[PDB]
């Protein structure tokens, strides 16, 4: 058991710290803690009481099965990338092989005049690797700023020392 | 995000870029016009059988793409004018035989379009139908690249006069 942080806070609607910091419950929580958010009923905050509680652990929450990945999540993330108000000159496949997502990112690269680092399935032998370029659908005069990568080999894990296979797209990005 | 840069540009208050071109030429200079020259010639574009004042700034397109020398002996005028432009401007007159034909686009009372081509010098008239018509006599074949128009009705003025926007465009065989 290792502690992380502790914060005092007052339930008062106009709660203030001795240094003047805001002690309002959700406001103080978002101001200090980067891990917990709270919702407080305005009609019950006045009558809300406190108690001494120990070992309060969240239950029932989990990410579920991360193996199953949806094109809807892919496109939503692409939308987030587009709407991000920060500069970024390079994008990565980063282990994504969904054709629709690849096409979406290719269109993003085209319409933002940026560089793309798409990667294909490493398991594809050279026989089926060649048609995979056409299967990408990014072939053309517009999607020329991007690049497509493949890694037809097997390596050893640094951490678990296991026979593993993963693309060289990030390695190439780091090299350039 | 809006920070992305598009390729097609309009009237909106923004700055972006046009698609890349590689098959283009350019030449800078200011005509001294100490001595002035003129003569006959055959060129892409340009109103035939009419004196045309051409300088170092505009001859590149107003004279059009220089013609292939293998095509007869028609490289003589283009070579000569390119030689003469580095010193002064000219008042060239373009001459074409009867084989030269310009396109005409007729528009009916309800806006239906129709295509035609007629030899230069000949004047076209409007019959009982076909409310009006337009034509280009600039000497451009409009085949390589081709010239297109777009019509879109818009809001009226204070008088309520029906208005529409017209947009002229040049489209290359490649797709630019």
């Amino acid at each position: 058991v290792t502690t992380l942080e502790t914060h005092t806070v007052s339930l008062a609607e106009e709660a203030k710290d001795d240094m003047g910091r805001l002690c309002y419950l959700p406001t103080a929580l978002e101001a200090r803690s980067k891990y917990l958010r709270a919702v407080v009923n305005e009609e019950l905050i006045s009558t809300a009481k406190v108690t001494n509680k120990k070992s309060l652990a969240f239950t029932g929450g989990t990410n579920g099965d991360q193996s199953k990945i949806s094109t809807a999540a892919y496109l939503r993330a692409v939308k987030v990338l587009n709407n991000a108000p920060y500069m970024y000159t390079a994008v990565l496949g980063l282990g994504c092989y969904d054709n629709a997502a690849i096409t979406a990112l290719g269109k993003i690269c085209a319409d933002r005049l940026i560089d793309g680092f798409f990667d294909v399935k490493p398991t594809l032998t050279y026989a089926e690797a060649l048609p995979a370029v056409e299967d990408t659908g990014l072939l053309g005069t517009d999607y020329v700023s991007c690049s497509v990568y493949h890694y037809p080999f097997s390596c050893k894990d640094k951490w678990t020392q296991s026979r593993v296979v993963f693309g060289l797209s990030g390695v190439a990005y780091a090299a350039k | 995000s809006q920070y992305s840069i598009q390729q097609s540009l309009g009237n909106a208050s923004g700055v972006a870029v046009s698609p890349i071109n590689a098959d283009a030429t350019l030449s800078t200079g200011v005509a001294l016009n100490s001595s002035l020259w003129a003569g006959i010639g055959v060129f892409a574009r340009g109103k035939p059988f009419t004196v045309l004042a051409v300088t170092e700034s505009n001859y590149e397109d107003v004279l059009g793409e220089p013609l292939k020398p293998s095509s007869g002996s028609q490289f003589e005028p283009i070579r000569h004018v390119y030689e003469a432009i580095q010193q002064t401007s000219g008042y060239v007159v373009r001459a074409v035989p009867d084989d030269a034909k310009f396109p005409i686009i007729m528009f009916d009372e309800s806006g239906e379009p129709a295509y035609s081509a007629l030899p230069y010098g000949s004047e076209i008239e409007l019959d009982s139908g076909e409310a009006f018509a337009i034509y280009v006599d600039d000497g451009d074949p409009c085949i390589s690249p081709t010239r297109e128009l777009t019509i879109e009705t818009a809001t009226a003025d204070s008088a309520g006069n029906e208005r529409f926007l017209l947009k002229l465009t040049q489209t290359t065989s490649l797709g630019v």
